[PDB]
RNA sequence: GUCUACGGCCAUACCACCCUGAACGCGCCCGAUCUCGUCUGAUCUCGGAAGCUAAGCAGGGUCGGGCCUGGUUAGUACUUGGAUGGGAGACCGCCUGGGAAUACCGGGUGCUGUAGGCUU
RNA sequence: GCUCAGGGAGGACAGAAACCUCCCGUGGAGCAGAAGGGCAAAAGCUCGCUUGAUCUUGAUUUUCAGUACGAAUACAGACCG
RNA sequence: CCAGAAAAGGUGUUGGUUGAUAUAGACAGCAGGAUGGUGGCCAUGGAAGUCGGAAUCCGCUAAGGAGUGUGUAACAACUCAC
RNA sequence: UCAACCUAUUCUCAAACUUUAAAUGGGUAAGAAGCCCGGCUCGCUGGUGUGGAGCCGGGCGUGGAAUGCGAGUGCCUAGUGG
């Protein structure tokens, strides 16, 4: 049998873009951001001050955005469709997600713009389980018991059951 | 010579104890002080507003003035040659209640009960409370076997 | 020359001998350094 | 170079040991503790005597490994170079200090970091050495010729445990049959009636 | 590999936090300010008014604490509401209004002062503080408790202070969270308020899903048209339950039945079945060994 | 027997994994118009009741780790006071009183207050 | 309202180290400095508003002769946040 | 207190602990044997038991080490364990 | 394999380390200024003659551990501060 609150789904699905430098490539690496997801996305700024990156303390050098729902499974469905529905046996993590990186923006449904430019993009999937808000919410918070959390082979079924994705050994 | 701070040499007297920090409990707060109570200063580590200082640390005064937060207490302290009943304030964290006074009330209600009985019967009971007397005769019951004899361990040198 | 700097040496001897006296036993203690709007109290229930 | 030891003996000072505030100590020439064939089992050298101090002083880190070395090249002559076990059970910690003169005087007294000493209660077993049951007059021997580069007085006991143990040895080998102590090396490990079930079945297994 | 970091050390030096803060239900700083009395009160109590919004229910209770536990004087839950008429709809903040005023008319009734400050009948969500009658016995005054709820604009926790003000309590409390204050302006809408307390955010919202698409109607308000409640029937069935409410606040508890004395959980076993039970697991581990070899 | 709301002492209550949870609850859960807040109704806030013990939670289990309480170690270590005691010293023995702590071996695994339900 | 130091598993360029995400995490971080104490729905980090860093008389603590100054602790009367 | 000594030793002498061997005749002491493979293998200019490294057996035996020491260039000669 | 790493084990330590933790020691208490009733007052606090505090009036002596001993209180003051 099945217990239908232990049927597993997605969560949410983050993206971000790295661009490693502040100005007008960020500034419209956000521009991207928001035609793939239809909100504005945010600033990350830098953590610490590396020389041999070329970014400084509190510097702007990323943009991420996480999205939820139906319009979350529409942007994991265009992003798997750009990789081919096959990901690899070291893509997913030990808790259960998993995620991977496109190489350009151009080809999951954005038209091309020379304005914009050319970005690279990850996603990474955090699959949950109707259940997982007891571990943030306010009030009575608790975690999540053992046998409830997602294992990894259980990502890699729902991924070749949901999907029929093709998961390589590697 | 040394400093002369008022926390100096205190790293153990107002530290917290063992698998004891953080927040206090609250039924330190939650228990009223009247005037004239006999009560003991434990300074603590958690709280530093209304510390009472090092040289009280253990003792125990007398409640004279009452505050929203704090306790006015009137200390006997030691100076060179002379005892100063000097009075402080102190935060209501830092101070707890004696039992070296209930023991002597429930004395005296106890007593003072017992004199009310055995008056209208004319039992004299006593009531001072005299020290731990000498042990009364009795005879110690060899039942059968005999004593076990002792005799001192022959020396080993084991280590 | 120098010299003995700090000592309590003999001080403990001259303490006792005239006894290190206990403070005087005296009910009806004073009533400085009590709460203000607590004595305005007391002393308008004496007055009244 | 360094003053006789006869003056840092007694156990005068509090313990000072090499830390973050005496800084600068210079390394205690002994450094190798324990040697022989220390790497054994604990079922062939079974035999073990201790060299154990009767005074309470302290043994300098130069008289350890003068003791040490006297200790080794007797049974490297004896038991062969592979039959015994010296462990060192001292190892120095009190650093101790030295006002030397160049003219201040005593003024400003507070020595420099010179050498490490080991403070060594009364009943202290200072060496010991393991061999087999056969070799017992070679560790006698041994300890013996090795008192004379200590100060002090020492006594040399032969134990009652099964090597470097807390084991005696007429109940050592019962409880290997018992399967209640298992062994890794030099010693053994300790197996209790308080574990989860599993790791009784993983040795009944 | 790595070290494993809950060790045995991690074991002995852990301290735990209180029972009630690994539970999640009690925040001890905002605790500590609300309920200790000052010390030259002696003794004198300190009402707070407890707020706890569920899932299904509105626990309000009024307490005190003393040292071997905070007693409750008066409780009043959501679930008492289908005695006075309101039987669908229990976790809204209609809901948290009338048993805020039922907790209040019911402490009311216990100390006999009923008719006495008897505060709004006529509901309006204005300001409104209850001022202490001279000559009479004073009026009630206790301190309002969120627990843990963001106190933000609009929160059923300031339904049923309301509800506990309009009933005749002297909680001190300012309109900046009640629903109505604007952000932006700083005014506070009444009739808004006044709405929101009648229940128009819910019947509005039921005028609004009767239009476009019924089945989602259905779906979000299904004992709404079981119960037979629709938005014309809403207001005044309110104001009704008000009126029930003001009129009879007294509260029957339910008679004990006797005990069947039926163990539904399993008891804690004893020293000598734990064991014998590893005694027979090891007897059976070896006799299960023995043959297999 | 047990739960909820608020607690007291704060591990005999913690942590890991497994088993079972009748009824009422507590939850997970379904939504975003209104109140509110975010990149995102995930959190917070608001409106509900299609589904469900899967998780939270509760009860129990583990020759469980921890913790708590005892035994041993131990009248040992240390120690108040004393000697025209010993010992070249270091230190040690004795007289009079007090007296610990590991390792090792057992036992226990939340008690309880106020208010309200459930087991009709 | 948040939770830190660190670590494990992941994710285009990306690496030992840039950013996103999950999990463990009694403090191994941070609180201007020296050290010590103290602190986890905070005393830390981030936001909103601010001027209780204000006017004023007494008492008390600390060093102490039971004197000052400095510093601090309870109150009380105003004006405020 | 306090006015002078230690590590280390002694077949001086007195106690004390522990282990051996001894009428199947020991400890001394005086006498008789102390052999063969074999001058065992490596090595060394020469090492025959005797400077060195590992082995260390057998036979005949009442008993004798592939040797305890003195010797020799190496033996021889003497001595000891037994 | 050599190592680092990780897991149980192990030898030795601390004035500026510490879970435990003494002996000696430091406060306070061992009644009449204490208890037990009744009634006032209060501009303080107050769901409530609620709370607290101060007043009046009344009743309680087996003087509430051992031992020992007269105690309190105020002026002036030398010398001393190697
Ligand atoms: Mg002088
Ligand atoms: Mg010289
Ligand atoms: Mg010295
Ligand atoms: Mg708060
Ligand atoms: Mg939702
Ligand atoms: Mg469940
Ligand atoms: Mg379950
Ligand atoms: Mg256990
Ligand atoms: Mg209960
Ligand atoms: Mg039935
Ligand atoms: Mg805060
Ligand atoms: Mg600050």
């Amino acid at each position: 049998k099945e217990n239908p609150m232990r049927e597993l789904r997605i969560r949410k699905l983050c993206l971000n873009i790295c661009v490693g430098e502040s100005g007008d490539r960020l500034t419209r690496a956000a521009k991207v951001l928001e035609q793939l997801t239809g909100q504005t996305p945010v600033f990350s700024k830098a953590r610490y001050t590396v020389r041999s990156f070329g970014i400084r303390r509190n510097e702007k050098i990323a943009v991420h955005c996480t999205v939820r729902g139906a319009k979350a499974e529409e942007i994991l469905e265009k992003g798997l469709k750009v990789r081919e529905y096959e990901l690899r046996k070291n893509n997913f993590s030990d808790t259960g997600n998993f995620g991977f990186g496109i190489q350009e923006h151009i080809d999951l449904g954005i038209k091309y713009d020379p304005s914009i430019g050319i970005y690279g993009l990850d996603f990474y999937v955090v699959l949950g389980r109707p259940g997982f808000s007891i571990a943030d919410k306010k009030r009575r918070t608790g975690c999540i018991g053992a046998k409830h959390r997602i294992s990894k082979e259980e990502a890699m079924r729902w991924f070749q059951q949901k999907y029929d994705g093709i998961i390589l050994p590697g | 010579t040394n400093t002369k701070g008022k926390r100096r040499g205190t790293r153990y007297m107002f530290s917290r104890p063992f698998r004891k920090h953080g927040v206090v409990p609250l039924a330190t707060y939650m228990r009223i002080y009247k005037k004239g109570d006999i009560v003991d200063i434990k300074g603590m580590g958690t709280v530093q507003k209304g510390m009472p200082h090092k040289c009280y640390h253990g003792k125990t005064g007398r409640v004279y003035n009452v505050t929203q937060h704090a306790v006015g207490i009137v200390v006997n302290k030691q100076v060179k040659g002379k005892i100063l009943a000097k009075r402080i304030n102190v935060r209501i964290e830092h101070i707890k209640h004696s039992k070296s006074r209930d023991s002597f009330l429930k004395r005296v209600k106890e007593n003072d009960q017992k004199k009310k009985e055995a008056k209208e019967k004319g039992t004299w009971v006593q009531l001072k409370r005299q020290p731990a007397p000498p042990r009364e005769a009795h005879f110690v019951r060899t039942n059968g076997k005999e004593p076990e004899l002792l005799e001192p361990i022959p020396y080993e040198f084991m280590a | 020359a120098k010299s003995k700097n700090h000592t309590t040496h003999n001080q403990s001897r001259k303490w006792h001998r005239n006894g290190i006296k206990k403070p005087r036993s005296q009910r009806y203690e004073s009533l400085k350094g009590v709460d203000p709007k607590f004595l305005r109290n007391m002393r308008f229930a004496k007055k009244h | 170079g360094r003053r006789p030891a006869r003056c840092y003996r007694y156990c005068k000072n509090k313990p000072y040991p090499k830390s973050r505030f005496c800084r600068g100590v210079p390394d205690a020439k002994i450094r190798i503790f324990d040697l022989g064939r220390k790497k054994a089992k604990v079922d062939e050298f079974p035999l073990c005597g201790h060299m154990v101090s009767d005074e309470y002083e302290q043994l300098s880190s130069e008289a350890l490994e003068a003791a040490r070395i006297c200790a080794n090249k007797y049974m490297v002559k004896s038991c062969g170079k592979d039959g015994f076990h010296i462990r060192v059970r001292l190892h120095p910690f009190h650093v101790i200090r030295i006002n030397k003169m160049l003219q201040t005087g005593m003024r400003g007294a507070f020595g420099k970091p010179q050498g490490t000493v080991a403070r060594v209660h009364i009943g202290q077993v200072i060496m010991s050495i393991r061999t087999k049951l056969q070799n017992k007059e070679h560790v006698v021997e041994a300890l013996r010729r090795a008192k004379f580069k200590f100060p002090g007085r020492q006594k040399i006991h032969i134990s009652k445990k099964w090597g470097f143990t807390k084991f005696n040895a007429d109940e050592f080998e019962d409880m290997v049959a018992e399967k209640r102590l298992i062994p890794d090396g030099c010693g053994v490990k300790y197996i209790p009636n308080r574990g989860p079930l599993d790791k009784w079945r993983a040795l009944h297994s | 590999f790595v070290k494993v970091v809950k060790n045995k050390a991690y074991f002995k030096r852990y301290q735990v936090k209180f029972r009630r803060r690994r539970e999640g239900k009690t925040d001890y700083y905002a605790r500590k300010r609300l309920v200790i009395q000052d010390k030259n009160k002696y003794n004198t109590p300190k009402y707070r008014m407890i707020v706890r919004v569920t899932n299904r229910d509105i626990i309000c209770q009024i307490a005190y604490a003393r040292i071997e536990g905070d007693m409750i004087v008066c409780a009043a839950y959501a679930h008492e509401l289908p005695k006075y008429g309101v039987k669908v709809g229990l976790t809204n903040y209609a809901a948290a209004y009338c048993t805020g005023l039922l907790l209040a008319r019911r402490l009311l009734n216990r100390f006999g002062m009923d008719k006495i400050y008897e505060g709004q009948v006529e509901v309006t969500g204005d300001e409104y503080n209850v001022e202490s009658i001279d000559g009479q016995p004073g009026a009630f005054t206790c301190y309002l408790d969120a627990g843990l709820a963001r106190t933000t604009t609009g929160n059923k926790v300031f339904g049923a202070l309301k509800g506990a003000v309009d009933g005749g309590l002297s909680i001190p409390h300012s309109t900046k969270r009640f629903p109505g204050y604007d952000s932006e302006s700083k005014e506070f809408n009444a009739e808004v308020h006044r709405k929101h307390i009648m229940g128009q955010n819910v019947a509005d919202y039921m005028r609004y899903l009767m239009e476009e698409d019924e089945d989602a109607y259905k779906k979000q308000f299904s004992q709404y048209i079981k119960n037979n409640v629709t938005p014309d029937m809403m207001e005044e069935m309110y104001k009704k339950a008000h009126a029930a409410i003001r009129e009879n606040p007294v509260y029957e508890k339910k008679p004990k039945r006797e005990v069947k004395k039926k163990r539904w959980n399993r008891p804690k076993m004893s020293l000598a079945q734990k064991k014998d039970r590893v005694a027979q697991k090891k007897a059976s581990f070896l006799r299960a060994q023995e043959r297999a070899a």
